[PDB]
This record gives structure tokens, C-alpha cells and sequence, in this order.
RNA sequence: AGUGGAGCCUGCGGCUUAAUUUGCACCCGGCCCGGACACGGACAGGAUUGACAGAUUGAUAGCUCUUUCUCGAUUCCGUGGGUGGUGGUGCAUGGCCGUUGUUGGCUGGUUAAUUCCGAUGAACG
């Protein structure tokens, strides 16, 4: 509940055999406490790699059941979440990835842990690789609010990012399946920020996205964030 | 009753306390993944490593 | 001053095991259950409020919330401040409070401190 | 990648990428050893209205 | 037969009280955390993260008060009657349950015991 930790188990970080010290402590049983510690010990002295691992093995198990019972999210998982996005390679690489391939990411999953990235001023450049990783794979309904939240950041855009969502974007041409009004939003979002960083071929291209694939109320906003643009 | 949240003491030019003009003015620890800069602070009654944790008196 | 006939030096000789069958029924079935870790923590506070006190007057107020404490022989001298629930009331431990709790001088309520028509017409 | 490309206005950063897509002891035995009355109505009650009266011009 | 009389107990009022919760909810103290957007500040001269020891404290604690060691952009200060999101809530809305027959088929320790735990399928209407 609370109190000092003991000093056993601040140890860790520097102990090798770290996989059978968690292994013996019966992973499916800390509470949301004892989380927050160890994420704050092992995003505070430990180094990247394991960490990761930790990230992958216990934190986002722990967080996927926690919000598949409550439907919502503990305070202290809560706290321990942001205190692994204190570390952001090893966060993204660990936690948010691997939710984004396990294909079975709610709604509420991807809003939670987006209104995370929202509250905490992440790097540049890593947060722009992680743009070109979420758009190479494919389209469900959690990596959608990730889209929209880190267009919402509104960064310094690298070319070769813009490049991976125009061709996602070129991705979406001839399909025929009703996108929602979340995608329309994302697009929005994109179409506000970096309007200027498009060319105008891109342009033109979203211009026949949006005569293909239209929409009866956010469409008009995206043609005329596109008609009112100017480029570099 | 409000709790203040901690404020780190913003101390001017913390690097230069460890150096002379050339030496090492304050101790290294001997461990395996700290040294080669990782100086020792020197408090009245001790020293500690801001590490891993080192101890000594 | 002496209590069941036994005088304040041999009580702070008195051992533990039979210093119960001088104190009451309540007072030895507590005694036979033991003392806690808070309460050793307290014995060991004010040990230690007694030891560096000057020899000429009393040491210093150790405070606690221990209601259920019991004074014990040793603690005669100690100066304790404990809580009735709002503030805290600092005590003098004198020989003759040895058989009640301490909450017992520290109390927790405030005592309950508590035109006729005539027709004119 | 894409076929489709900047052509033009200042690449400035060179996304180093290669990183991140293609990456997928006495100390224990001293510690293991440390282990071991008046209200705002009835105050009106002391006001007086007879003091400081203007000089009443008649008529 | 009583009650209304008397003592005690209890329920509503009222009085005291920090609270005497209400048609553990109450009180006294100590922790934890509390948006982005816009603009103006500090920031590698270094923003910020972790920390031993001692203490404050009813108690201990880098979650606090001293003493400098380390991590480095993973940043942190202020003002908005501007939105708001781990919010609460209703409607249309796609999938999925339950709802309105018939015949077959043992490594281990443990107990009085084929005892206990422990590993471990089919058709017909
Ligand atoms: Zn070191």
C-alpha cells in the first residue's frame, strides 16, 4: 500500500539474473503500487534494452487486463505508464508497438495511452520514426486516435514521414469499405497542420481522395484546407 | 497544508568543481559500471556514489 | 508513596513475567497477549527521551496516538503528549497512574455545558 | 519507400531511421547483508444615529 | 391488561461538540498526483530525472528540510472567461448468448477406502 520500499528490491537494476527474480515474485500478482516503483526504478537508473523487455513482458499485460476488467485505467498504472514515457525509446519500442501489431487494441486503449503522449512533450526524431512504423502497417481502430494525437503535436515534419503517410493515404485509394469519421478527422488534422509541406501533386492526390472517398460533413473542410494552402 | 512539489536547487557551473587549472579534485568509484568521470561526493561524514548506490564512511 | 505493598525501586527490579500478578485482570491478560511493535517503538522512544535528558529537570514531550498504551513502572518521569483525536496532552507520568491506560488522561469530548406568555387583553 | 518525391525547398534533417526499425558482485552480498457574544445582526445594537448630524437649515 | 408516574435502555426534535454522519457517510492531522492550445519568460553557460545519510513527523520518507553526486531536452514557469477529456449521460446503429427430443462412449505425496489434491469422443430424428 504504502511506506519504504525495501532495499532487496531497489537491487534489481543492477542484479543480471533479473528474469528469475520476476519470474519467482508471481507475475500475475503485484498491485497498481508496487508498478508505479518498479516503472519508476527501472525507467530511472536502469538502461534501455531491459527496460524494454520489462515493458514488453509485464507492463503492457498488466495494462491490457487492467482496462479489459474496469474498463478504465488505475491511478497508479496510470502514474507508472507516464513514468515509462519518462524513458521514450525504450516506451515505444516496448509498450506501444507491440500494442499497435497485437491487432486486438480497443478504442479506449488507444485513446488512454494517447491523451499520455498528448500530456508529455516527446522527442522529435523518434517520435517521427514511430510515424513511419504506424504507417507502414496496417489500418485498425486504435492506431487511427494515435494519428490524429500525433499529427496534433504539430512537430517539425521530416519529408520521408510525409512521404509514408501520402503513400498510406495513395494506400486508401480504391477501397471500398466506409472509413469513419475519426479517419476524416485524422485527414483534417493532417490537412491543418502541414499544409504547407505538400506538394501539389500531393495536393491533386488528396483531392481525388477526397472525390473517391467524400464525406456529407467534414469533406468541404478538407477541401478547403487543401484549396486555401500555401506551399513552401 | 498544500504539499509544494519539489524544486531541483539550480547550482551555477556544477561541472566546475572536479578539475584544477588537470587532476581529479574529488574521488573515483571503483565499481564496474561507474568511472572515468563518475566522481564522488564528499559529504562531511561520507562519500556516496550517485549511481549505483556506492557507500562508504 | 508504595503500590500493593511494593515500593518504586524493586518495581523497576521487578521482572516482566511476574510484575502481572500485581496488576489487574485486564492489565495481565494484556501483559499475557503482549506488547506490539508500536508500543516496544514507544518503550524505546521514551528510553531514549530519558537518557540524554540534563540530571537536574525532566526531559523533553514524546508524543504519540498510543490510547492503548499502558503506563508501565519504568516510564514514571517521562513527559507524553498524546492525542484525544484534535490536539495532543502532555502528562506527567507520576507512580501512582500505573494501572490506567494512558488515553485516560487525555480526553476526547467537551462536557455538555447547556419568558413566559401572559395575556395583556 | 515511394516513387513520388520532395523535388524541391530545403531538406534539412537526414532521418536516421536504420536505429529503430531494424533493432527487433560484492554490491549484492553487503545488501543482502543490510537486508538482515456579538453577531453581524445584533452589533447593529451598539450603532448610534445622534452624533454627527448636519446643520438642519429651516423653512 | 396496561402505557402516560419512577429507574434504566432506546427512536425522533432540541442542546453541547471538531464530529456527535445520513435520508463509515462525520471530524482532526500526514502522503500521492492536477491537461493540451495561444503568447511571454528560463534552458546545453545547462532545462530536468534518480539518490545515500541525518532530521522533521504520532511514525518514515529524495513523496518533505539540509549536503552535493549523477540523468541530460525525455524541458518547466505565468496569464487567458478560448476550447476541453482516462470524464457522466440518451438516441439510431453492426455482430453474439440464453429465451419463447433419442441412443451410444497415472510420475508425486495423501486416506480406513478405486480417499484427497496433483498431470491428464460420437452419432439419429
Ligand atoms: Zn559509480
Amino acid at each position: 500500500r504504502s511506506g519504504k520500499l525495501p532495499k532487496a528490491f531497489k537491487i534489481i537494476p543492477a542484479l543480471s539474473n533479473w528474469e528469475q527474480i520476476l519470474y519467482v515474485t508471481e507475475p500475475e500478482a503485484w498491485t497498481a503500487a508496487a508498478m508505479y516503483q518498479a516503472t519508476r526504478i527501472f525507467a530511472s537508473n536502469l538502461k534501455e534494452r531491459m527496460a524494454q523487455r520489462f515493458y514488453n513482458l509485464v507492463l503492457l499485460p498488466r495494462v491490457r487486463d487492467d482496462v479489459a476488467e474496469y474498463k478504465r485505467l488505475n491511478f497508479h498504472l496510470y502514474m507508472a505508464l507516464k513514468k515509462a514515457l519518462f524513458k521514450p525509446g525504450a516506451w515505444f519500442k516496448g509498450i506501444l508497438i507491440p500494442l499497435c501489431e497485437s491487432g486486438t487494441c480497443t478504442l479506449r486503449e488507444a485513446i488512454i495511452v494517447g491523451s499520455i503522449i498528448t500530456k508529455c512533450s516527446i522527442p522529435v526524431l523518434h517520435s517521427s520514426a514511430a510515424m513511419l512504423k504506424i504507417a507502414e502497417m496496417e489500418y485498425s481502430g486504435a492506431n487511427s486516435i494515435f494519428l490524429r494525437l500525433l499529427l496534433d503535436k504539430k512537430y517539425a515534419l521530416p519529408y520521408r514521414v510525409l512521404d509514408a503517410l501520402v503513400f498510406h493515404f495513395l494506400g486508401f485509394r480504391t477501397e471500398k469499405r466506409e472509413l469513419p469519421v475519426l479517419w476524416h478527422q485524422c485527414l483534417l488534422t493532417l490537412v491543418q497542420r502541414y499544409k504547407a509541406d505538400l506538394a501539389t501533386d500531393q495536393k491533386e492526390a488528396l483531392l481525388e481522395l477526397l472525390r473517391l472517398q467524400p464525406h456529407p460533413q467534414l469533406s468541404p473542410e478538407i477541401r478547403r484546407e487543401l484549396q486555401s494552402a500555401v506551399p513552401r | 497544508p498544500k504539499k509544494n512539489k519539489h524544486k531541483r536547487k539550480k547550482v551555477k557551473l556544477a561541472v566546475l568543481k572536479y578539475y584544477k587549472v588537470i587532476s581529479r579534485l574529488r574521488r573515483e568509484c571503483p565499481s564496474d559500471e561507474c568511472g572515468a568521470g563518475v566522481f564522488m561526493a564528499s559529504h562531511f561524514d561520507r562519500h556516496y556514489c550517485g549511481k549505483c548506490c556506492l557507500t562508504y564512511c | 508513596f508504595t503500590y500493593r505493598g511494593v515500593d518504586l525501586d524493586q518495581l523497576l527490579d521487578m521482572s516482566y513475567e511476574q510484575l502481572m500478578q500485581l496488576y489487574s485482570a485486564r492489565q495481565r491478560r494484556r501483559l499475557n497477549r503482549g506488547l506490539r511493535r508500536k508500543q516496544h517503538s514507544l518503550l524505546k522512544r521514551l528510553r531514549k527521551a530519558k537518557k540524554e535528558a540534563p540530571p537536574m529537570e525532566k526531559p523533553e514531550v514524546v508524543k504519540t496516538h498510543l490510547r492503548d498504551m499502558i503506563i508501565l513502572p519504568e516510564m514514571v518521569g517521562s513527559m507524553v503528549g498524546v492525542y484525544n483525536g484534535k490536539t495532543f496532552n502532555q502528562v506527567e507520568i507520576k507512580p501512582e497512574m500505573i494501572g490506567h491506560y494512558l488515553g485516560e488522561f487525555s480526553i476526547t469530548y467537551k462536557p455538555v455545558k447547556h419568558s413566559r406568555f401572559i395575556p395583556l387583553k | 519507400s515511394s516513387v513520388m518525391r520532395r523535388n524541391e525547398q530545403l531538406t534539412l534533417h537526414d532521418e536516421r531511421f536504420e536505429k529503430f526499425y531494424e533493432q527487433y558482485s560484492n554490491r549484492l552480498q553487503e545488501v543482502l547483508n543490510d537486508y538482515y457574544k456579538w453577531d453581524c445582526e445584533s452589533i447593529c445594537s451598539t450603532y448610534s444615529n445622534l452624533y454627527n448630524h448636519p446643520q438642519l437649515i429651516k423653512y
